[PDB]
This record gives structure tokens, C-alpha cells and sequence, in this order.
RNA sequence: UCAUGUUGCCAGCACGUUAUGGUGGGGACUCGUGAGAGACUGCCGGGGUCAACUCGGAGGAAGGUGGGGAUGACGUCAAGUCAUCAUGCCCCUUAUGUCCAGGGCUUCACACAUGCUACAAUGGCCGGUACAAAGGGCUGCGAUGCCGUGAGGUGGAGCGAAUCCUUUCAAAGCCGGUCUCAGUUCGGAUCGGGGUCUGCAACUCGACCCCGUGAAGUCGGAGUCGCUAGUAAUCGCAGAUCAGCAACGCUG
RNA sequence: UGUGGAUUAAUUCGAUGCAACGCGAAGAACCUUACCUGGGUUUGACAUGCACAGGACGCCGGCAGAGAUGUCGGUUCCCUUGUG
């Protein structure tokens, strides 16, 4: 399709920061591995509690992980059940002693890799797409700043043999415009049919950010 | 050219074949030299991967390795 | 930049040796596409053997070769209803001086002398007396756009 | 890139020249590099999400 | 003489490391050489974008790394202490020389 | 003038008139002649007869030339036949021996490109 | 004294400046050595040919980067900006007559996919 | 422009005395990059709706979006990717599973495409002159010295490195001599010996070295492509996948 | 060099003007292999869950064997009494 570069892929230097931190001399391929293991590690449980962000940043080597979160109490449950149970799980996985960071995000549904996963948990819901997209995407603006949207949706929509899309855009959302600050979030539900990408652009304003 | 290969397996096969002086046809995976001048007499069953062709050892035999004696390449190409 | 009107093009400085642009243009010219000092010196070498097989200024003489080989009409390759209908056109004293030294190149690279230091003084020579090749296509450039004067008034 | 050729090649050879890269994110054996050991397709689409600290866009 | 040769992928993340390295040593009490950037360093290394042949439009990806050299001259313990007990961005890797 | 074969022409430096013999290229024209005492850049014309005694006899002794260089190429060539070798059935195909294209390439080996119907 | 930055392509000359017979100290060369081309002879004294100081003025050039042409227009673009330097009347002289303006026309970036930049490979489209 | 002197440059200074900033010191200058300034028709004049816009001049390094990049709205062609990956569905579950041996994947009587080499004297051979930057480098650069025709062998300094290796970084170019417009000192094929290294092993199935090879091709037919300035074009260097290289490739 | 056509055990597969053919393939003597010939494993080379024996497995070696694989040589549990 349309040549479009990722926003987070093209404003990583300019507006939007790196998930992970560090430096590393004679030291990237391992890094790179763990950081792999480490968010697969993490990838299903915490997409059904509603997980946002993972980031890892590398402290004197100890250890750097903080897991952004959309709802408090399914990732730390009962004091020790769940939190420490995964952070010694991560302890045995990773040759590092874990501290394990659990932070909560401030608001209700409003990053565009949480519209996504929203859209697809409900488009997995049996739910009308549509209902599923305007619902979602009414959930999504949000972010209190909020200035443009753009929704995408691909694939076997509603189970059918034709790989259908839908676009929806809301506002202000330049792509092209450089002082964007566009985030990006793309999920793929797994359907009794087959599967589902949904994409989300959200425009937070025209702040250079510089 | 520091050294050539030894066939370690069909080393020890020819050696074990020519001391009780007994020709018998080797059924030979190795296929990375007849560089060794010993292996003259020994019908090396040349495994190119469809069966054990025989290939002969002679003494004008050196220089170039035991793979393709016996050829793998089966061509024709055209028409047949 | 066509389409839009007329193009800018590189100014051309003299030559450094003798201070001529025609000699600098025809360093230039003979330019084998990557090499300029060693190109500099064959034209120079050129100019110097023209100069004392003719005993005047290599630049002079240069200019005599060149009006001998200027041309003053051009034909283009203009399509007219599907006909290859031949329109001459004044030629503008830049785009003809291009063209006089463009062919004068074009017969020096082809003379059979022992370097092109030789054959490019041999093309000079035979440019400003009016004997060489460049002269002889300058007889015939003319000769046919005179030939088809009766498809020169369609003024393109 | 069959699960049991990632084993193979993830498994001890007795040569010392069958070792190859055999990308293990994915399976694709070739095009892998040293400084990240990892094939293209997975490289752009790591490299588009920001989680490497430091990879970003050259312009000059 | 201690050459702390720090190293960051931004420069504005060096030049804060850097600066705060300075100025570590002088409240401690050290003689420091002004920030002198070591060139750059640069790979570039090209991928063919494409789960399948699509040769047309590769892209090349880069990397800043970003040197500074302060040749801190007569250290003292409370500044080698200092050296490593704290280093808040963790992004930034120190070779001692 | 009288070598052991191949013609030395009028207007050929020595090394030049050496390039053309299959015994002795450019490489090793200077070699033999800087090893004799003969220039390189000497034409055929002004050579004397007891150099090229002197010549004949380095060239034979010391270095492989159109004999040599025959009874060395085309006897090994049909050795390495001989044994079976895959650089043998290069030779037999009209292919490089060295395993390299003959997919299309190697127009000197199997001959140059033609066309099939 | 005053020392002049003359940048090319990737040529950087300083030079330094001193009234005197004329002069041209190179890396270790005089200007008969550096410029055997006979060219790039005139096209440096340009500046000099411009504002009469060839011999009346000099040159103490150490260049690093580029090559004889390159560093011959960075040697000649350390000459103008000097004669800025020196007399502040020369600057409009040369600015006029065509100097003093630095050439970003340097070997553009390559294109990828490109056998040169602005050079597509040739090709026949079957 | 400010800052900035180390590993870097070295005018202003000394010490090298050969090995060059190389060294002590030197911020002065790039250089090195942190910040900033500086093209915004900034000023003026001219048409134009008194408007855009346009032209021209001037200040300006940049002039009329400075330049080079980085910008893919809506959608476009079931193009391509279930062999990057998951994936709905079907099939085997004891095989299409599965390890290994060997081979092929490099095979060729050809068609096409793309390149290097040429087809020369602008050049071939031989020798001398001076300039590149980016780099890349820990089991890698790996030098000096040497055996070596030359691979290659030692060998490890300085080297996680503006320091040391890549040469104190080239080639083309400059010069001198030859060659004398030719199957040529073109041009390299082509293969043979012997080795040389890596590699368990180089026949398919690496390359290189000493030698020799001297073909076609004497600048290309129909027809065709690219290129608006650092552009066409030429030459050289480096980097990646690389233990050995098919790379004349790709990225610069 | 790659693609098409043809052999082949494989000459792996797909991509087939734009948008295939100095391509995925920024690297095929083993490897890469996906193909074939042949020899081994078969809850399998790889795993997960239920057991059931269990204190062995598993390792360091020898041998045969193209090698897979198999033979045993020697070690033989660490928990803490439920058994893992």
C-alpha cells in the first residue's frame, strides 16, 4: 500500500523517546536477546489484563524493567502472590537479579497500541465491528490532549473469507508533519476465522518538542 | 597446499583392506581425496549419493580428490 | 530545465596557458570524461605543434578553425504529420561555436596519428587551412539545409 | 527454517565448519549479521518500534 | 591523570554526563580539560526491506555515538569514589584510560 | 631473429618479443631478461646471436616454455581426466576448471554464445 | 600572523599570512612541485591575479584532505578570504569580480539502487 | 561566532634529528562537535488587482523553497511475502516427523538481463612526484624485520584504539623512458604444473601465488538506455554477510 | 551473477514487464537443504500434561558403525519423606 513510514518508526529521534536505554560496548547482540526473551516473556498475560508499555532500561547491570499498565490489581494481586511470583520467575529466566517496576497509567484507554487492543479484545467479543470501532474509537480520542485519530482496520473482519479494511480519521492527525508526536499501535486479534490487524494513529498536537 | 585430506574412516578401511591383502570394494562415503598413493588396488565404491559407484585407484591418480571420480552430476540435458 | 525557457549554463574561464575561452572549450571538449590534466596537456601539446607548424598564436589560429568549421544553420528532428520534414534554424553563436568544436574533436579523435596530441594538432590545422573533416562537414551541414529551403518557412 | 533445522543448528556439529547463523527469532538462515544476529523483515520491524537504544533514522 | 572517556547515543545525553562529570570533579577539587569531541564513529550497514524480492527501496540504518573526552588531572578519592557510585542515566558508559 | 619458436617481430621490445611466446609472458620477459642482461626496452633488430644462445639456453633450463609449458598443462590436464576429476569432466564439458560460471559464461571453454531453437 | 581556512570538497588548507617577496610554502613542496598540471597555476594566483599581490604578499599553506585540484581552489579560497584579511577593500573587489562565495557543489550523496547518483543504470524493459 | 586542546593540528615557542605534531608545551587556526548565528526576496526597484506572483538589482557564503536528505493525505494495481513470522482451513502423527552419510542446489546444446575486462598509444610496460575522507579492528587490525619472484609463514608492538594497524592513508593525475596504432607490452580469457593459506578436506568443491597461456573483441547491427552540475564520465579507498571466497556485486 | 528452457537425486522454493531475472540468495566441499539415495530415532531430533517405575538419568571414555545410532567402562542423585 501507501508508503506509510511508522510515526514511531520516523519521529524516534525527534519527538518520541526509546522503549529502552542504555549503552553497551561489545555488548548489543546479548542485550538485544534478553530484551527479545524479556518482552516475550511478558507478552500474553499482560495483553489481557491491559498492559501499555514495556520499558528496560540496564542500571549497573542489576536490573531496569518498568511495565506500564492500564489497570491496577491482575499484575500486582495479593503482596507477593503475583508481582513477586513473575519478578523471581524473571530472576531464574534473566542471569540478573530483577527489581521488578510495575507502574499504572494515569488515565483510561488512550494509547493507540491500547485502542488496539481494546478494538481487537471487543472485534473478538463477537461484538458488531462497527459498534466494536465507533465504541472503541469513542474510547480512544480520549487522551485528555487529545487533537486527531486515525483507526485502521484489516483483515478477516466479522470472520469473512475477504481480507476488508476501514479507515476513520478525526481532526488534525498530519502524518507527514514532522512536530507530530503521532503515536502508533498496531494489535492482531486471533479470530475462530482467522486473524484481524488493527492500527491506531493518535495526534497529539503540533508541539515541535525541541 | 599444507596437507590434503587422510580419509580418517577409508584410512583405517584400507589399511585394515591391504594388510591381509584382500582387495574387497570399499563402500566409500569419503569423497575428499585420493590424494594417498596406498589406496591403488582398492575398488573405492564412491558414494555420490544415489548408490556406490566403483572408481579405481592408479598411480597417475594423485593431485585431484575422490568426489566426482565417479560422477554425481548425471546430465544429459537435451532430449536424452 | 527545458519547457520553461532558456537553461543556465556553466560560465567557461580562459585558459590558464594561453587565455582563450575557445581553447578552454576545446580542452574541455577533447576532455576524455575523467581525466583534465592530462587532457590539458595533450590540447596544450596540441596547440603548440599547431603553432609552429603554422608560426602564429595557437589561439588565432584556433579562431581560423573554428569560423572555418562554425556552422549557421541547424536541422532538428522535429515530426510533421509523419513525415521527416527537415526545418533549418539560425543557429545561436554559442550553439553553433559548441558545434564547430564538438565536430573539430570528433575527426581529431578519429586521425591515425602517433598520439592525439599529434592528431588534435593535425584537426587544427586542417580546420584552419579548410582541408579536415570538420571544413568538409561544415561544406555539408549548409549544403543540405540549403537543399530543403522549401520546408524552411515553417519558422520552429 | 523448520523448528528441528533451528535445533540443528542450534545443536553442537561435529565439524567446525557447519556452523552457520540460522536467525532464531524467526528461522531465516540467511542475510544474518554479527553485530545484531538477526535477519532483515525482523530487523526493519524491531527497528520501527524504538524498543533498540539507538537505531534511528539517517538523513544527511 | 584519569581520561574518563564517556560515550552516550545522543549528544545532548553525553553533554549533560559530561557537564555533571566536570562538575563532580571541581566540587570536589580536580583539574579538568575542556569537553574535546572525539569525531564520530560510523557504520552503514543496508537491508532490503521485504518479506519477499522487492530489491527497490532498501534502507540503510545508522547509529550516533557520541564521544567526549575530560582528562581529569589529579584525581582524588572522593572523586573516584564518585566516579562510580552514581551515574543516574545508566545510558552513558565511562572507560577509564 | 632465431628463438626457440615463436617469431620476435621487427618493431617488438624485447620483453615485448618474449610477451608473445607461450614459454615467456611480460612478467616473465623481465624476469629472464633482467636474469640474462638483456634490456626490456631493446628491440628484436638489435639483438646478437651469442645473447640468444645464452637466452635459448636460460629459457630451457630454467623455466617452463612452449615444451615445458605444453608437457606441463596438457599432461596434467589429462591426469586430473584420468583420476575422474570433476576439473577433468570441466575439461571433457568445455567448462572452467575451477568450478566457476559455465551456466552462460566461460564462452572460451564451451565455445562462445550462439542460439537454439 | 593571520591564517586563513580554505575548505573544498573535504580539502581544508590553513594558511598562514605575511607581507614579503612571494612565497608559497606548501606541505613540504614549493608551488612548482604541488601543481605540476600548469593549470591549477593561474586558477590559485586567481585571487593574486585579481588584486596585484602575487609577489608582493605570501602564503605558509598546510593542507590535509582532498586532492591536487581540491586543494588547489582551497589554497585559492584561502588566498581571497586573506586579501579580505589584509585589505578590507579587496573583499568588494573580489566579491564582485567573482569570489568569496564557497562551492557546496561537492559529490552529491549516492542514491540507493543507483550506480551513481543522478546516474540510473541503463536498462531494457522486456 | 562562542566553547574546545586530547589521541588531534602546530602558526606564536622549544626538544626531536629523523619519523612524520613526532615530543614538551601551544587555543591562535581548523580539526572535533556542544551551543548559536547566519536565506527569510532579509533591502530596493519594476509589472501585476496595488494582489498574489514574477523579473531585476543590491546586502548576502548561500537569492529568490540555500543545498542535500528525512516528509507517502485519499486511495491505486488480489503485484509479492502462509519459504521472515503467526495465521483460517486441509493433510502426515509414526510420517511429508526426524539425525546423519554423500550428492545436487554451482549441473548447460542455449535465450535474456546485468556488470568487469577490453578492444589501446587519452593508452600498455617500467620507474620516480604529491595529495583523500569515511572508516574498520580483541582472538580482529595486526605493523617493524625477514624468508620470500609472490602468495603465504613467522611475528606481535601500538592497539576496545583522533594515539596503533589500516601505511606519517591513495589512485587518476605529474614526469621520464619504452611500446608505435597492431589480436598489439591492448586485452584478459583459457587451462597445466608446482605449491600457499584458510578450511577435516578445496576434483564438482575457495581463492591466491611463480611461470606460461595471449583467444574473441580493432569500439558493436537492428534497436536501446542513462545523464541538466559536481551532472555525465574516469580513477582509487573503505564497510557489511566473509574461518575459505563465486563480490566484475551492494552500500558508501 | 541471476532468471527462463533442459537434465538431474536435487539442479531447493517463490518471485515472471512497471511491481522477476548482479532477486530473496549481505556468501551451496559438510552445513546452508528445504531435494534425492541410504542408514537410524521413533512420544519421536524437539516439547508440554498424566503417570508408572525410580536413584538414576546424565556425564567423562572405549568400540563398531558413512553417521545418525547402539554397546557398556566409571559417577550416580540433589530434596526430604511427601516424593519432587
Amino acid at each position: 500500500m501507501g508508503q506509510k513510514i511508522n510515526p514511531h518508526g520516523f519521529r524516534l529521534g525527534i519527538t518520541t523517546e526509546w522503549k529502552s536505554r542504555w549503552y553497551a560496548d561489545k555488548q548489543y547482540k546479548d542485550y538485544v536477546k534478553e530484551d527479545v526473551a524479556i518482552r516475550k516473556l511478558l507478552a500474553t498475560g499482560l495483553e489481557r489484563a491491559g498492559i501499555a508499555d514495556v520499558e528496560i532500561e540496564r542500571t549497573r547491570d542489576r536490573v531496569r524493567v518498568d511495565i506500564h499498565t492500564a489497570r491496577p490489581g491482575i499484575v500486582i494481586g495479593r503482596r507477593g502472590t503475583e508481582a513477586d511470583r513473575i519478578r523471581a520467575d524473571l530472576e531464574k529466566l534473566t542471569g540478573k537479579q530483577v527489581q521488578l517496576n510495575i507502574l499504572e497509567v494515569k488515565n483510561p484507554e488512550s494509547q493507540a497500541q491500547l485502542v488496539a487492543q481494546g478494538v481487537a479484545e471487543q472485534l473478538s467479543n463477537r461484538v458488531a465491528f462497527r459498534r466494536a470501532m465507533r465504541k472503541a474509537i469513542q474510547s480512544a480520542m480520549r487522551q485528555p490532549n487529545v487533537k486527531g485519530i486515525r483507526v485502521q482496520c484489516s483483515g478477516r473482519l466479522g470472520g469473512a473469507e475477504m481480507s476488508r479494511s476501514e479507515f476513520y480519521r478525526e481532526g488534525r492527525v498530519p502524518l507527514h508533519t514532522l512536530r507530530a508526536d503521532i503515536d502508533y499501535g498496531l494489535y492482531e486479534a486471533k479470530t475462530t476465522f482467522g486473524r484481524i490487524g488493527v492500527k491506531v494513529w493518535i495526534y497529539k498536537g503540533d508541539i515541535v518538542g525541541g | 597446499k599444507k596437507g590434503p585430506f587422510v580419509d580418517d574412516h577409508l584410512l583405517k578401511k584400507v589399511d585394515v583392506q591391504n594388510e591381509k591383502n584382500t582387495k574387497q570394494v570399499i563402500k566409500t562415503w569419503s569423497r575428499r581425496s585420493t590424494i594417498i598413493p596406498d589406496f591403488i588396488g582398492h575398488t573405492f565404491a564412491v558414494h555420490d549419493g544415489r548408490k556406490h559407484v566403483p572408481v579405481f585407484v592408479t598411480e597417475a591418480m594423485v593431485g585431484h580428490k575422490l568426489g566426482e571420480f565417479a560422477p554425481t552430476r548425471t546430465f544429459k540435458g537435451h532430449i536424452k | 530545465m527545458p519547457r520553461k525557457g532558456p537553461a543556465p549554463k556553466r560560465p567557461l574561464v580562459n585558459d590558464p596557458v594561453y587565455g582563450s575561452q575557445l581553447v578552454t572549450q576545446l580542452v574541455n571538449k577533447v576532455l576524455l570524461e575523467g581525466k583534465k590534466s592530462l587532457a590539458e596537456r595533450i590540447v596544450y601539446g596540441a596547440l603548440e605543434q599547431a603553432r609552429e607548424k603554422t608560426g602564429t598564436d595557437p589561439v588565432v589560429t584556433l579562431k581560423r578553425a573554428l569560423d572555418n568549421v562554425k556552422p549557421a544553420l541547424e536541422v532538428r528532428s522535429r515530426r510533421v504529420g509523419g513525415a521527416t520534414y527537415q526545418v533549418p534554424v539560425e543557429v545561436r553563436p554559442d550553439r553553433s561555436t559548441t558545434l564547430a568544436l564538438r565536430w573539430l574533436v570528433n575527426f581529431s579523435r578519429q586521425r591515425r596519428e602517433k598520439t592525439m596530441v599529434e592528431r588534435l594538432a593535425n584537426e587544427i590545422l586542417d580546420a584552419s587551412n579548410g582541408l579536415g573533416a570538420s571544413v568538409k562537414r561544415r561544406e555539408d551541414t549548409h549544403k543540405m539545409a540549403e537543399a530543403n529551403r522549401a520546408f524552411a518557412h515553417y519558422r520552429w | 527454517a523448520k523448528k528441528a533445522l533451528v535445533h540443528k543448528a542450534n545443536k553442537k556439529p561435529k565439524f567446525a565448519v557447519r556452523a552457520y547463523t540460522r536467525c532464531n527469532k524467526c528461522g531465516r538462515p540467511h542475510s544474518v549479521y554479527r553485530k545484531f544476529g538477526l535477519c532483515r523483515i525482523c530487523l526493519r520491524e524491531m527497528a520501527h518500534a524504538g524498543e533498540l537504544p539507538g537505531v534511528q533514522k539517517s538523513s544527511w | 591523570k584519569i581520561r574518563i572517556r564517556l560515550k552516550a547515543y545522543d549528544h545532548e545525553a553525553i553533554d549533560a554526563s559530561a557537564r555533571k562529570i566536570v562538575e563532580t570533579v571541581t566540587r570536589t577539587g580536580a583539574s579538568v580539560v575542556g569537553p574535546v569531541p572525539l569525531p564520530t564513529e560510523k557504520n552503514v550497514y543496508c537491508v532490503i526491506r521485504s518479506p519477499h524480492k522487492y530489491k527497490d527501496s532498501r534502507e540503510h540504518f545508522e547509529m550516533r555515538t557520541h564521544k567526549r573526552l575530560i582528562d581529569i588531572l589529579d584525581p582524588t578519592p572522593k572523586t573516584v569514589d564518585a566516579l562510580m557510585r552514581i551515574d543516574l542515566p545508566a545510558s552513558v558508559d565511562v572507560n577509564i584510560q | 631473429a632465431r628463438l626457440v619458436g615463436v617469431d620476435l617481430p621487427r618493431d617488438k621490445r624485447m620483453e615485448i618479443a618474449l610477451t608473445y611466446i607461450y614459454g615467456i609472458g611480460r612478467t616473465r620477459s623481465n624476469e629472464i631478461l633482467a636474469a640474462t642482461g638483456i634490456d626490456k626496452n631493446m628491440r628484436t633488430k638489435d639483438l646478437t646471436d651469442d645473447q640468444v644462445t645464452v637466452l635459448r639456453d636460460y629459457i630451457e633450463g630454467n623455466l617452463k616454455v612452449e615444451g615445458d609449458l605444453r608437457r606441463e598443462v596438457q599432461a596434467d590436464i589429462r591426469r586430473k581426466i584420468e583420476i575422474g576429476c570433476y576439473q577433468g569432466l570441466r575439461h571433457r564439458r568445455g567448462l572452467p576448471v575451477r568450478g566457476q560460471r559455465t551456466k552462460t559464461n566461460a564462452r572460451t571453454r564451451k565455445g562462445p554464445k550462439r542460439t537454439i531453437a | 600572523p593571520i591564517q586563513t581556512v580554505g575548505r573544498r570538497k573535504e580539502a581544508v588548507v590553513r594558511v598562514r599570512l605575511v607581507p614579503g617577496t612571494g612565497q608559497f610554502n606548501l606541505d613540504g613542496r614549493t608551488l612548482e612541485n604541488y601543481f605540476p598540471n600548469k593549470v591549477h597555476q593561474q586558477l590559485i594566483k586567481a585571487p593574486l591575479v585579481t588584486v596585484d599581490r602575487v609577489d608582493q604578499f605570501d602564503i605558509y599553506a598546510h593542507l590535509d584532505g582532498g586532492g591536487p585540484s581540491g586543494q588547489a581552489g582551497a589554497l585559492r579560497l584561502a588566498i581571497a578570504r586573506a586579501l579580505i584579511l589584509v585589505q578590507p577593500e579587496d573583499r568588494p573587489a573580489l566579491k564582485k569580480a567573482g569570489f568569496l562565495t564557497r562551492d557546496p557543489r561537492a559529490i552529491e550523496r549516492k542514491k540507493y539502487g543507483l550506480k551513481k547518483a543522478r546516474k540510473a543504470p541503463q536498462y531494457s524493459k522486456r
